[PDB]
């Protein structure tokens, strides 16, 4: 009878921008609880990007049971949300309704009277696998200004197969490395750099990561002011981002990446 | 025994004329140009008909055809490229020639940085059309439609059509005589319907399934939101966009599937 | 060898690398006593280009290891320098050094350092046999003048004919082999030419795409371009000369 | 178009 989940926004871009930071696969899993929605995108049982938008953002957010979960086509969903494009500056409101299992995800968007109605069929979720990332056994952790790191990630030597991250209390403190054809590229960040917000490195650690897996984290990087980089005692890499939306509120985006042996 | 000589001196008029050819190049690769003593036309037959008022653009103009029209088809890229050189020129002279092969020659007096005149000459290759084919190359009549409704803001239409294209190539457009217009796509996984309202009509809902690419090709390559945007619909056969802006008519015809 | 570029000369070096990339796929490095030489060559060996950076162009210049001839894929050397926007804004000093690898260090702001270790193959001194003094015809004008001349040509046009018409006109005709293409002809007067010593009727034809590569570099730097050429078949020489900088493009011309 | 005589290089 009643819907299982409803959500309203006076500005749809307070949802679209965040999903863009996660959009590197075709399908996404949505987790709606009392405390907002947690959209997760995973690949190769090695990469996982989480977008947790809090209920405070929405002008309306109601959930029935404690757990609500559906798998959705992130590409289509993001097409519908941006179907009125990006005018310079009247907003585009969104009514988002999900009846339940077997029922589609309904979107309703309005801009200057023009109304767009979307029916997106869902899908039974595949097992989203758990990376047990605890701050308990985290070894190294630095917090950097994203503005200067975008160059490091978008001028990427894609001919290389891995990205070598080195964090250390000694020189070179923070170094990103690629090893492609006819070229070895490095990038040093001193701990006393003004780009550094926090430098908590206890022990020298060198980890390799599949370059194909860390590259789509650029989508989150260029939407954040600062980026947090942690590695644990497993060699797993964490990327916490700080995306501020258009209403002065901040939601969290997090990437995880299995190391490469 | 065909003769054509035209010249442009006004910059504001030159800007206008250049915007036109750029649009045609985005609407067609090969188009037909009609040279009449009073007007100027661009034809592609999906059909596109475009009319110009000659005296609004040119300072000089001479037209002679043996028995009062002249038809010739160009590659629109060639005409657009040639005009783009005259972005700030002093003089723009267009004459028909027949040197190595019959051409449409555009002479340009480029801005003299100083001293001497910089003169560019583009020999645009043409193809003359015999009167036996002129009849099959005329403005497609608008056979009285089911619904006639004023189009909404083309930028908004273009924006919506752009995203729909990424999903399907089939667009259902239905207009209503009270001011309703709907854009609609359907798929196994997703359905999208956009509702336009309070558009107004000139003095039931007729629909037509069209290739969404052809509509987007029309909306993109449109310079400015026109002063007259009109959509005519013949039920499940034809859709026609009557446009006028700044003394330049533009007819565009997309057939059903 | 130890080169060190600072200040605004950092971007200038990048523009030269960009300019050489529109000619050949490999970058030849040759440190000399009179400065650093960057050279390249066509895949048809019908075009040669060379930039010479006089020793005062640099903060510090050591030529020989107490001699170096180098060969690097310019795809690589491009990516090191691509986008001068990030080269102007961030890069303060640029260091090039030489063992097993050619190293390039970019000392950016806030202590940030970018380091490239490019692999290289030893090679010969890529030199073309050419001499401007041997050429009977000469043109000379500011680059911007010649940059406005090639403006009405399609950027996809490969070939252009340079000729001297009656009345001391400099004529640029587009070139095509015999399906109808648009023919564009540009006509300059001798007035906006600083120097013009070329016999009427003389005309040559060369690759427009490569001539543009030199133009793009010299236009921005506001330099003077001089063209020296002979009869069809014989190479055309395009020279650029600053106090800090030397640079010449040698292009092949059509025969008969 | 692309029938340019070779430039003579030293090696």
């Amino acid at each position: 009878d009643q819907y299982s989940l409803v959500a309203s926004l006076d500005n749809v871009r307070n949802l679209s921008t965040i999903l863009k930071a996660i959009h590197f696969r075709e399908h996404a899993t949505c987790f709606a609880t009392k405390n907002g929605i947690k959209v997760t995108v995973e690949n190769a049982k090695c990469v996982q990007a989480n977008a947790a938008i809090q209920a405070g953002i929405f002008q309306e957010f109601k959930v029935q049971e404690e757990s609500v979960t559906f798998r959705i086509n992130l590409t289509v969903l993001l097409d519908c949300l941006s179907i009125f494009g990006s005018s310079p500056g009247t907003l585009t409101a969104l009514r988002m309704c999900y009846q339940g299992y077997g029922y589609p995800l309904m979107l309703f968007l309005e801009e200057g009277g023009v109304v767009t109605v979307c029916k997106i069929n869902t899908q039974e979720p595949e097992e989203t696998l758990d990376f047990d990332f605890c701050s308990t056994n985290v070894i190294n952790k630095i917090i950097l200004q994203s503005e200067g790191l975008r160059e490091a990630f978008s001028e990427l030597d894609m001919t290389s197969e891995v990205l070598q991250i080195t964090m250390s209390p000694d020189k070179p403190y923070f170094r990103l490395s690629t090893f492609g054809n006819a070229g070895s590229s490095h990038l040093d960040y001193p701990k006393d750099s003004d780009l550094m917000e926090a430098f908590h490195c206890n022990q020298t650690q060198v980890n390799r990561y599949k370059i194909s897996l860390l590259k789509p984290s650029t989508k989150a990087l260029v939407l954040s002011c600062k980026v947090s980089i942690r590695t644990d005692n497993r060699g797993f890499l964490s990327l916490q981002y700080a995306i501020r939306n258009e209403d002065g509120q901040i939601c969290a985006v997090e990437y995880y990446c299995c190391p490469d042996e | 025994h065909h003769k054509f000589r035209a010249k442009i001196v006004d910059g504001a008029c030159l800007n206008h004329f250049t915007r036109i050819s750029n649009m045609i190049a985005k609407l067609a690769k090969t188009c037909t140009l009609r040279i009449s003593p009073d007007k100027l036309n661009f034809i592609l037959c999906v059909s596109m008909w475009c009319e110009l008022e000659q005296e609004n653009f040119f300072n000089e103009f001479q037209m002679e055809g043996v028995s009062n029209e002249i038809y010739l088809e160009l590659t629109s890229e060639n005409l657009s490229r040639a005009l783009k050189t005259a972005q700030n020129a002093r003089a723009l002279k267009i004459k028909l020639t027949n040197k190595h092969f019959p051409c449409l020659t555009v002479s340009v007096e480029l801005l003299s940085m100083s001293s001497s005149s910089r003169i560019v000459t583009h020999d645009i290759p043409i193809k003359v059309i015999p009167r036996k084919l002129w009849k099959d190359l005329q403005e497609p009549v608008v056979p009285d439609p089911d619904v006639s409704i004023y189009l909404p803001v083309l930028k908004t239409m273009k924006s919506v059509v752009e995203k729909m294209k990424n999903i399907s190539n089939h667009l259902v457009i239905e207009a209503n005589l009270d001011g309703e217009l709907n854009l609609k796509i359907e798929t196994e996984l997703v359905c999208v319907t956009t509702h336009f309202k309070d558009l107004g009509n000139p003095p039931h809902m007729a629909e037509v399934h069209i290739d969404i690419r052809k509509l987007l090709q029309f909306l993109a390559g449109q310079q400015v939101n026109p002063t007259k945007a009109l959509c005519n619909i013949v039920n499940n056969k034809m859709v026609h966009f009557d446009l006028l802006h700044e003394d330049v008519s533009l007819q565009y015809f997309i057939p059903a599937l | 060898m130890k080169c060190l570029v600072t200040g605004g000369n950092v971007k200038v070096l990048g523009k030269a690398v960009h300019s050489l990339s529109r000619i050949g796929d490999e970058l030849y490095l040759e440190p000399l006593e009179d400065g650093l030489s960057l050279r390249t060559v066509n895949s048809s060996r019908s075009a040669y280009a060379c930039f010479l950076f006089a020793p005062l162009f640099f903060q510090q210049y050591q030529a020989a290891t107490p001699l170096l001839r180098c060969k690097i894929l310019m795809k690589s050397f491009l990516s090191v320098f691509r986008s001068l926007a990030m080269l102007e804004k961030t890069v303060e000093k640029c260091c090039i050094s030489l063992s097993s690898r050619l190293v390039v260090q970019l000392h950016c702001k806030f202590g940030v350092r970018k380091t490239h270790n490019l692999s290289f193959q030893d090679c010969e001194s890529l030199q073309a046999v050419f001499d401007p003094a041997s050429c009977p015809h000469m043109l000379r004008a500011p680059a911007r003048v010649l940059g406005e001349a090639v403006l009405p040509f399609s950027p996809a046009l490969a070939e252009v004919t340079l000729g001297i018409g009656r009345g001391r006109r400099v004529i640029l005709r587009s070139y095509h082999e015999e399906a109808k293409a648009m023919v564009t002809e540009m006509c300059l007067g001798e007035e906006d030419f600083q120097q013009l010593q070329a016999q009427e009727g003389v005309a040559i034809t060369f690759c427009l795409k490569e001539f543009r590569g030199l133009l793009s570099f010299a236009e921005s730097a506001n330099l003077n371009l001089s063209i020296h050429f002979d009869a069809p078949g014989r190479p055309a020489i395009f020279t650029i000369k600053d106090s800090l900088l030397d640079g010449h493009f040698v292009l092949a011309t059509l025969s008969d | 178009t692309s029938k340019f005589p070779h430039l003579t290089f030293e090696s």
